[PDB]
């Protein structure tokens, strides 16, 4: 089995930790721990490869900002996670992107653009908005919702398809 | 002279702040790192800081949801106490943590110390029973430092977290302490631990085995400030035991800060005032006062 | 609550040299606020109001190194630092159950 360093990165309360755990340990998290750098590890199959995800949870509070250069060198994939119902998260995902392809060197490192918390009637990011700065990135966006799972596996395999593709 | 700050630090019936308030909710987000540093220095320079946290803190709790939803992520009245906690105790952290982080580097640098506790992360040729151990005494001694510090509190810090402890109790009077420690090691406590060279604690990064150990003592430390247990990752549960032995005593530390400067660069704060100034007054005196001011001094 | 009687709450005024009362009579009560779980860690308090309107006029903290002086039956005193707190009680019978309560309440600390 191959293994797929992933890493979630986003601002605070965007839902880094929610979307982890529904995939880790499949329940919902209601209460709101802020994280400094939670590490865990999961066997799938995906496309009928079945392979290791090495998944980086990563701390959204602006404060552990000089932690960034490392878990942005050791890892491979970045799951980009900003919440439709704040407008600063979802700007914020350029700053992560521009650090990461500074420390990486390159223009092209695999990732993908999440916007989480779909399951909210109040979205101040619609959908088209997303679409077409995922496009100036030129990284898959899909929407997720970590209350009712929606979207979560898809989230995270898709990411992993994308470090596919880099590696070939 | 005619530079007139007053109209930004004015206070309206009941202590409104209406300069300030206002400019909070207009100016973008970029600006908010600035506009925090450009308030506390100026309220801190009339001696009118406990107004201006009066006010922000006020405003956070008012409009949050939950108390699990109090001061966490990144909003204005987020950064100003960060600042505060910055320009403040800075000499404090520096002084305590320090030695204790000589100590671990120049000394227990001749053995090979290693914190590894993540068994799927763990070298062969290290023990895990030998690694847990060496993290619990460096988190013992750490987590001493910090509890014992009462007495070298600096007064600015300990007024910052008694304006908080009293605006949060308002609505939430039980166990409204838990929020000013939490918020405390978060925001202050363990980012300077987790990074000494970049808060300018240290000359140079340590080595990669102590800040591997550093990384993983904050979390405890921070489960501890929380008084929550381990939950999440199944490596860090060995530690619980530790963890629900310290809740109170930090909890006492917290209790105890919680109950009772040369401005400089000569702030353009009148460039941050007009870039900001289109319509301040979309409101539900002042500005046509203002207007006059800003008309007679023109931007940079 | 660990214990509740009718007393008046006493301080001691520096200026006149002995107790006074803080003005009323008062219902005490011993008391704890859970942390988390009820049947946790907790915290402990003396409170006092008024019986005539229900007012707080007394709110202490208790400790495990707090000192409690029962000098005389009817009359408890003791320290929270800088400032000194005292009770009189209306019959010894009461100030003894008062006694107890804020004992057993010492040894929950934890
Ligand atoms: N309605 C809804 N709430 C969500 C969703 N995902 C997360 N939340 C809420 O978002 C809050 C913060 O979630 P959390 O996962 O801790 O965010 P975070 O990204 O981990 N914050 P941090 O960066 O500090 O670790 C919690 O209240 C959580 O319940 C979602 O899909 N829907
Ligand atoms: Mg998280
Ligand atoms: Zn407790």
């Amino acid at each position: 089995m191959t293994e797929y360093k992933l890493v979630v990165v986003g601002a605070g309360g965007v839902g880094k930790s929610a979307l982890t755990i529904q995939l880790i340990q499949n329940h919902f998290v209601d209460e709101y721990d802020p994280t400094i750098e939670d590490s865990y590890r999961k066997q799938v199959v995906i496309d009928g490869e079945t392979c290791l995800l090495d998944i980086l949870d990563t701390a959204g509070q602006e404060e552990y900002s000089a932690m960034r250069d490392q878990y942005m060198r050791t890892g491979e994939g970045f799951l980009c996670v900003f919440a439709i119902n704040n407008t600063k998260s979802f700007e914020d995902i350029h700053h992560y992107r521009e650090q990461i392809k500074r420390v990486k060197d390159s223009e092209d490192v695999p990732m993908v653009l999440v916007g989480n918390k779909c399951d909210l009637p109040s979205r101040t990011v619609d959908t088209k908005q997303a679409q077409d700065l995922a496009r100036s990135y030129g990284i898959p966006f899909i929407e997720t919702s970590a209350k009712t799972r929606q979207g979560v596996d898809d989230a995270f395999y898709t990411l992993v398809r994308e470090i596919r593709k880099h590696k070939e | 002279f005619e530079r007139l700050v007053e109209l930004v630090t004015m206070m309206g019936d009941q202590g409104e702040l209406p300069i300030a308030m206002a400019l909070a909710n207009v100016v973008p987000c970029s600006q908010w790192d600035e506009l925090a540093r450009v308030l506390v220095t100026l309220f801190d320079s009339r001696h009118l800081l406990y107004q201006l946290l009066w006010n922000m803190f006020s405003k956070e709790v008012e409009l949050a949801d939950s108390m699990q939803t109090l001061f966490r992520g990144n909003s204005l009245a987020s950064k100003i106490m960060t600042f505060c906690f910055k320009v403040y105790g800075a000499t404090y952290l520096q002084k305590l943590l320090d030695p204790l982080l000589r100590i671990v580097i120049t000394s227990s640098d001749w053995q090979h110390v290693s914190f590894e506790v993540d068994p799927t992360r763990l070298e062969p040729s290290e023990s895990l029973e030998e690694n847990q151990r060496n993290l619990l005494q460096m988190t013992e001694k750490f987590f001493h430092a910090i509890i014992s510090s009462s007495s070298e509190f600096p007064p600015q810090l300990r007024s910052v977290c008694h304006c908080l402890y009293q605006v949060v109790s308002q609505r939430f009077p039980q166990n409204s302490i838990g929020a000013v420690g939490s918020a405390m090691f978060l925001r202050f406590i363990n980012p300077a631990i987790v990074s000494p060279y970049e808060a300018g604690i240290l000359d140079k990064k340590p080595p990669p085995r102590i800040e591997r150990g550093l990384k993983l003592m904050s979390k405890i430390l921070q489960s501890i400030a929380n008084h929550v247990l381990f939950t999440k990752e199944e490596h860090m549960r060995p530690f619980n035991d530790f963890v629900k032995s310290n809740f109170d005593a930090a909890r006492r530390f917290f209790l105890d800060i919680a109950s009772d400067i040369s401005d400089g660069n000569v702030l353009a704060l009148h460039r941050l005032l007009w870039n900001n100034q289109e319509k301040i007054g979309q409101y539900l005196r002042p500005f046509d006062k203002m207007a006059t001011l800003l008309a007679y001094l023109g931007p940079p | 609550s660990y214990a509740r009687v009718r007393a008046v709450v006493m301080t001691r005024d520096d200026s006149s040299g002995g107790w006074l009362p803080l003005s009323g009579l008062s219902s005490v009560t011993v008391f704890k606020v859970p942390h988390q779980e009820e049947n946790g860690c907790a915290d402990f308090f003396i409170r006092g109001e008024r019986l005539r309107d229900k007012m707080v006029v007394l709110e202490c903290m208790l400790k495990k190194d707090l000192i409690y002086n029962k000098v005389t039956p009817t009359f408890h005193h003791w320290k929270i630092d800088d400032k000194k707190f005292g009770l009189t009680f209306q019959s010894p019978a009461d100030a003894r159950a008062f006694d107890r309560g804020i004992r057993r309440a010492i040894e929950d600390i934890s």
